[PDB]
RNA sequence: AGCCAGGAUGUUGGCUUAGAAGCAGCCAUCAUUUAAAGAAAGCGUAAUAGCUCACUGGUCGAGUCGGCCUGCGCGGAAGA
RNA sequence: CGAUGUCGGCUCAUCACAUCCUGGGGCUGAAGUAGGUCCCAAGGGUAUGGCUGUUCGCCAUUUAAAGUGGUACGCGAGCUG
């Protein structure tokens, strides 16, 4: 509907292919392939994409309007990427990258590893942040709630992983 | 407790609750809440709505309660057998039908008089709708 | 001002009065006056939705049936008991 | 930046008890606040609050400028009262007269908002009567 | 503000645009309270309250609105681009007072057009009667 | 609520009619048997319950 | 999780959401607000 | 709806308290610059301080909102 | 009613889940420890004695816990009496 509506236009050297559902996108960055729902229908007119409906599929323009936010999100992580800005709180928790694999501790009593996916990279300018870069917006969400996940940040001081845009709720030990 | 002071006569059939209402228009107020549902109310459930709905609108406006509840429902005792006659008088209902007009409301807005009659519906056994005076 | 269509009613009755309530209409009758009383049939909504307003029973009020017009004032309505519905008016010629 | 009006009466030098460390969340000094305010005080007369303005800079030089005693403690001595209202409109306070307001306004004309004084006459008209002072 | 109340409006501004000759123009992408209060309470210290700081320089409003007089200023509807009017005194000096406010701290996108009240430039007029 | 203790018949010492009353916030565990009919025994004894919970308290 | 057969908005922020056809509120200001119908 | 802005002065209303600055509570609950700002709708403090809400403007430009009746439908719904 | 043997114990159990423990989680008036409460979960496990015919209960001392119910209030052509 009103997102399906956003025509997203191709800046120069973007290559678009379709394949009937199947387009595949490809940049400076990097490579993204995603199959689209039957419904939607991808047309290409000399400079950008639009999205509508297929007859005959009654929630066409729901699904439309999430693949032309998709196809978007495609258009920015091929030309300029994704970033992802985690924090870490506390004494002590701190993180290191070994190529592909982060190396955090976190006060547990084991060194803690995520193997990160093919299409990403992290670093580490700090001892306690990690900006992580990659492509597929999806993924790149996906790794960073990992991390996160790896220690929630508690309530009470903020002490664990958090996102470094995100904002924490504090709460108070009442006696 | 609406319970009548004195009555000609201490029991009564279970009868039946068919046909629609009588006292269906909103006649002594502004706001009323009407039965849609058809049953009967126990003077514990009127008393219960009346004070719920009383203390929404903090003591102000005034309150009409268009139904009185005259008929005694009799209950046996735990463990006894069917004979040796009929229960006693347990409590007293009013029997509704649907549109009787169980509340009336005014000296208050529209709006806490709706609020009001939900805070009180939700104390009846019998499903309500509100509705307002109208000329004519 | 409420100008009312309505029909003169092909039949009277509880049946016929029950099968217009299903089929979107309402009996009324107008009487008063030398001539007899007629008995019509509103559309429920708009006759629903012209009431809504106080002064409906207070002006005067005109019906056009088959081309004709009749004044007359609301004298009586009959609601549902417990719907926001019109069961019957009484209409009283002006 | 950071400029707050908390302040006193001109008569207590160093409101350390009142105030304190409302004034003092930095490490900013507590003498520097004080000299500059009976500095300001020398010219006026001793005993009203006086709001100030306050720019602390990284360069260790604050900046401050005055504003006119509060219009509060104005009509309180204008009336003559110690104790403004409780519960007002059961009995009166006093009586407050349009020209002794207009004159109280007339001297902070210069600092306030408004070129009609009238119009904050009113507006303290109405300051006293959301007190318990009926014009 | 339905049809009313905008029907108000519009007679308010077309009876001030009438009744003045001379305005200035200002767009404040980055106006502060200081500055729009500082205007307003110079316009009350020189005269009266009728000098407004009003932003209604709409697509649909003003741009209606101008036919009546002034049509030269229909044009002026867009890059949003708000009046200020003047009614008394031959060519007021409160022109540069909104040159000397982008000078002062602001990110400079009223322009100051002068909307050519004396069919002039869009250039700063200094000259004016003393 | 369980059968009636003490000495009785094959229906006392077979029938639910006891109905043993627990006031939790203090433990005074007390409730009869001594009626045939379990409502009879709940609240009958129920009255020595809040008689014992009120020697308590006081 | 308030599990709850009448689940309602409870300030301004509860918003109701349906999953997976469970209707739910979830609150991003208040923790206490998480409701649940079931 | 969101993105760009603001959201002022009387006033820190008078109290009773240990202090009450809108937030403890009560009564008053007005007016002033007005595009617009409730003596306050919320969060915060020891009290402030501090982040907000209402309401005003700015940008894109076609629908948006919340009631009524109703059809079908969802949860509530745990036993050997 | 030309007989369907009742309480409890013993031996043997089998199912339900409205879960006592262990398992996963949400809120907490959850700092930690330990709790409260709710949800999913029935895979397993789930006292010994004193008194009493007792089931139950009270008590003693354990236990991770000593679950609530159905099963002819499971089980006498299996035992006791
Ligand atoms: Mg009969
Ligand atoms: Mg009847
Ligand atoms: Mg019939
Ligand atoms: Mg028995
Ligand atoms: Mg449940
Ligand atoms: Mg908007
Ligand atoms: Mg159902
Ligand atoms: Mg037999
Ligand atoms: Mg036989
Ligand atoms: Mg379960
Ligand atoms: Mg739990
Ligand atoms: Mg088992
Ligand atoms: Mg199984
Ligand atoms: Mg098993
Ligand atoms: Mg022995
Ligand atoms: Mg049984
Ligand atoms: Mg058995
Ligand atoms: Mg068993
Ligand atoms: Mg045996
Ligand atoms: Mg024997
Ligand atoms: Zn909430």
């Amino acid at each position: 509907s009103r997102v399906a509506k956003a025509p997203v236009v191709v800046p120069a050297g973007v290559d678009v292919k379709i394949n009937g559902q199947v387009i595949t996108i490809k940049g400076k960055n990097g490579e993204l392939t995603r199959t689209l729902n039957d419904a939607v229908e991808v047309k290409h007119a000399d400079n950008t994409l639009t999205f509508g409906p297929r007859d005959g599929y009654a929630d066409g323009w729901a699904q439309a309007g999430t693949a032309r936010a998709l196809l978007n999100s495609m258009v920015i992580g091929v030309t300029e990427g994704f970033t992802k800005k985690l924090q870490l709180v506390g004494v002590g928790y701190r993180a290191a990258v070994k190529g592909n694999v982060i190396n955090l501790s976190l006060g547990f009593s084991h060194p803690v590893d995520h193997q990160l996916p093919a299409g990403i990279t992290a670093e580490c300018p700090t001892q306690t942040e990690i900006v992580l870069k990659g492509a597929d917006k999806q993924v790149i969400g996906q790794v960073a709630a990992d991390l996160r996940a790896y220690r929630r940040p508690e309530p009470y001081k903020g002490k664990g992983v958090r996102y470094a845009d995100e904002v924490v709720r504090t709460k108070e030990a009442k006696k | 407790m609406l319970q009548p002071k004195r009555t000609k006569f201490r029991k009564m059939h279970k009868g039946r609750n068919r046909g629609l209402a009588q006292g269906t228009d909103v006649s002594f107020g502004s706001f009323g809440l009407k039965a849609v549902g058809r049953g009967r109310l126990t003077a514990r459930q009127i008393e219960a709505a009346r004070r719920a709905m009383t203390r929404a609108v903090k003591r102000q406006g005034k309150i009409w309660i268009r139904v009185f509840p005259d008929k005694p429902i009799t209950e046996k005792p735990l463990a006894v057998r069917m004979g040796k006659g009929k229960g006693n008088v347990e409590y007293w209902v009013a029997l509704i039908q649907p549109g009787k007009v169980l509340y009336e409301m005014d000296g208050v807005p529209e709006e806490l008089a709706r609020e009001a009659f939900k805070l009180a519906a939700a104390k009846l056994p019998i499903k309500t709708t509100f509705v307002t005076k109208t000329v004519m | 001002m409420f100008t009312i269509n309505a029909e003169v009613r092909k039949e009277q009755g509880k049946g016929a009065s029950r099968r217009l309530r299903a089929a979107n209409k309402f009996p009324a009758i107008i009487y008063g006056g030398k001539e007899a009383p007629l008995a019509i049939e509103l559309d429920h909504d708009k006759v629903m939705n012209m009431q809504a307003k106080a002064e409906f029973y207070s002006e005067v009020l005109t019906i056009v049936v088959d081309g004709k017009e009749i004044k007359v004032k609301a004298q009586d309505v009959q609601r549902h008991p417990y719907k926001p519905k019109l069961q019957h008016i009484d209409f009283v010629r002006a | 930046q950071a400029y707050v009006k908390l302040q006193v009466a001109a008569g207590m030098a160093n409101p350390s008890p009142p105030v304190g460390p409302a004034l003092g969340q930095q490490g900013v000094n507590i003498m520097e606040f004080c000299k500059a305010f009976n500095a300001k005080t020398d010219s006026i007369e001793k005993g009203l609050p006086i709001p100030v303005v306050i720019t602390v800079y990284a360069d260790r030089s604050f900046t401050f400028v005055t504003k006119t005693p509060p219009a509060a403690v104005l009509l309180k001595k204008a009336a003559g009262i110690k104790s403004g209202s409780g519960k007002p409109n059961k009995d009166k306070v006093g009586k407050i007269s349009r020209a002794q307001l207009q004159e109280i306004a007339q001297t902070k004309a210069a600092d306030m908002t408004g070129a009609d004084i009238e119009a904050m006459t009113r507006s303290i008209e109405g300051t006293a009567r959301s007190m318990g002072l009926v014009v | 503000a339905l049809n009313l109340q905008d029907k108000q409006a519009i007679v308010a501004e077309v009876s001030e645009v009438a009744k003045g000759a001379l305005s200035a123009v200002v767009a404040d992408s980055r106006g502060v309270t200081v500055d729009k209060m500082t205007e307003l309470r110079k316009a009350g210290r020189e005269a009266g309250v009728y000098m407004r700081v009003v932003r209604n320089t709409l697509l649909r409003r003003a741009v209606e609105g101008t036919p009546f007089e002034c049509l030269k200023d229909a044009f002026v509807g867009p890059t949003l681009i708000a009046y200020s009017m003047e009614h008394p005194g031959a060519a007021a000096r409160l022109f540069k007072e909104f040159a000397k406010a982008n000078a002062k701290f602001e990110v400079k996108a009223a322009a100051f057009e002068g909307e050519l009240i004396p069919a002039s430039q869009i250039d700063r007029l200094a000259t004016l009667p003393t | 609520t369980t059968r009636s203790q003490g000495n009785g018949g094959q229906n006392v010492n077979k029938v639910n009619s006891a109905v043993r009353a627990t006031h939790l916030p203090t433990g005074i565990s007390v409730l009869a048997q001594d009626s045939r009919s379990q409502l009879d025994n709940k609240k009958l004894a129920l009255a020595r319950l809040k008689e014992k919970l009120a020697e308590m308290e006081l | 999780m308030k599990v709850r057969a009448s689940v309602k908005k409870l300030c301004r922020n509860c918003k109701i959401v349906k999953r997976d056809g469970v209707i739910r509120v979830i609150c991003s200001a208040e923790p206490k607000h998480k409701q649940r119908q079931g």
